[PDB]
């Protein structure tokens, strides 16, 4: 999950709480 | 006892409003002022040694000690600061917004600290009042936990304490407001150890002018800057040329003998045996083995800009400037790392430096980097080879 979300910041530029949610949506 | 402090981390993350939030809080029993925001977002310009930061020099003190709190409104400010080392920062208060904490940033600026030497940071965390969660505030932690693990600090045992600058400043007593200045104070009290003294540290003095005198021997004049030179004290010359070996004959200001020459004052000190033209200005006084000279170096410069003077171009491997190191200018040649070719002017980064002649010099030493008389930028010294 924290790698995912890591990966997901990294390619998206948003941050920490948008990719978190992005990722458990 | 004083302590420097600052606030360190990304743009728009709570520097400047938690800043204030510290001052206020210690504003309990007088020990600071209640502190306006924009007041401290003016952060006046002065542009020393020909380098122009932007810094605002927040005051407070505790029943503890005093803190000179140090911030400053943009990242090249915050670079330029750290470099030129207007006020060294013995501990850093890392300001981590509880969402998109680690921003580049803070990437940076955890790096620069580490390279110009902050000994301790403690890490805060504001904006909690917007989050209300706890599982991304915990990954959050993690995450700075292990960036300041990355980067040679704890991380681990680094104290983190969790709050928001606005409630701080409204007066609500709920844990993420005054309690959290509260603790993040005796963190600032607790953790961060007494900083050595000018006058504890090891004996250093640089070599302004060579005197001698009939009768007495030679007399070198300078400021000293660290420790304590008293006659009948084993001292050596250290610099330009090869380490000599001498002993202190005499302590003098204004033809008057002191007891004993004091870090801060520019007293005269007698040599007993070298010659007026054994020792040159350049060369410091130390204690026997408290500091070795070097040629080459690994340093954190910054390139000036051509907004503070600075320079039109761009740095590149193979250039040779003259080094400032406290009373002397000696050619270094510049030697950068792999891909890393063109130093584009107003960045910062690690660079390698092989001086024409040995200067005595250690980690955390401070230096100008100009041609011309024109300083086109600082530096700090980070590793030293030989
Ligand atoms: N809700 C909330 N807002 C904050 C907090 N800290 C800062 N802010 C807001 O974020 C803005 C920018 O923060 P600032 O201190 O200026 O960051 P700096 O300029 O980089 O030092 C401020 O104008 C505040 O209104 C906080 O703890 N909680
Ligand atoms: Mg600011």
């Amino acid at each position: 999950k924290v790698g995912v979300i890591k990966a997901v910041r990294e390619a998206t530029g948003l941050g920490l709480k948008e990719a978190k949610d992005l990722v458990e949506s | 006892p004083h302590v420097n402090v600052g606030t360190i981390g990304h743009v728009d993350h709570g520097k400047t409003t938690l800043t204030a939030a510290i001052a206020t809080v210690a504003a309990i029993t007088s020990g600071g002022e209640a502190k306006d925001y924009a007041s401290i977002d003016s952060a006046p310009e002065e542009k020393a040694r020909g380098i122009t930061i932007n810094t605002s020099h927040v005051e407070y003190d505790t029943p503890s000690r005093h803190y000179a709190h140090v911030d400053c409104p943009g990242h090249a400010d915050y670079v330029k600061n750290m470099i030129t080392g207007a006020a060294q920062m013995d501990g850093a208060i890392l300001v981590v917004s509880a969402t998109d904490g680690p921003m580049p940033q803070t990437r940076e600026h955890i790096l620069l600290s580490r390279q110009v030497g902050v000994p301790y940071i403690v890490v805060f965390m504001n904006k909690c009042d917007m989050v209300d969660d706890e599982e991304l505030l915990e990954l959050v932690e993690m995450e700075v936990r292990e960036l300041l693990s990355d980067y040679d600090f704890p991380g681990d045992d680094t104290p983190i304490v969790k709050g928001s600058a606005t409630e701080a400043l409204k007066g609500s007593q709920e844990k993420y407001g005054q309690p959290a200045v509260v603790e993040l104070l005796n963190i600032l009290d607790t953790y961060i150890p007494e900083p050595e003294r000018d006058i504890d540290k090891a004996f250093l003095m640089p070599i302004e002018d060579v005197f001698s005198i009939s009768g007495r021997g030679t007399v070198v004049t300078g400021r000293v800057e660290s420790g304590i030179v008293k006659v009948g004290d084993e001292i050596e010359i250290v610099g330009i040329r090869d380490t000599q070996k001498t002993t202190c004959t005499g302590v003098e200001m204004f033809r008057k003998l002191l007891d004993e020459g004091r870090a801060g004052e520019n007293c005269g000190v007698l040599l007993r045996g070298t010659k007026r033209e054994d020792v040159q200005r350049g060369q410091v006084l130390a204690k026997p083995g408290s500091i070795t000279p070097h040629t080459k170096f690994d340093a954190e410069v910054y390139v000036l800009s051509k907004e503070e003077g600075g320079r039109h171009t761009p740095f590149l491997n193979g250039y040779r400037p003259q080094f400032y190191f406290r009373t002397t200018d000696v050619t270094g040649a510049i030697q950068l790392q792999d891909g890393t070719e063109m130093v584009m002017p107003g960045d910062n980064v690690e660079m390698g430096v092989e001086l024409i002649h040995p200067i005595a010099m250690d980690k955390g030493l401070r230096f100008a980097i100009r041609e011309g008389g024109r300083t086109v930028g600082a530096g700090v010294v980070a590793n030293v080879n030989v």
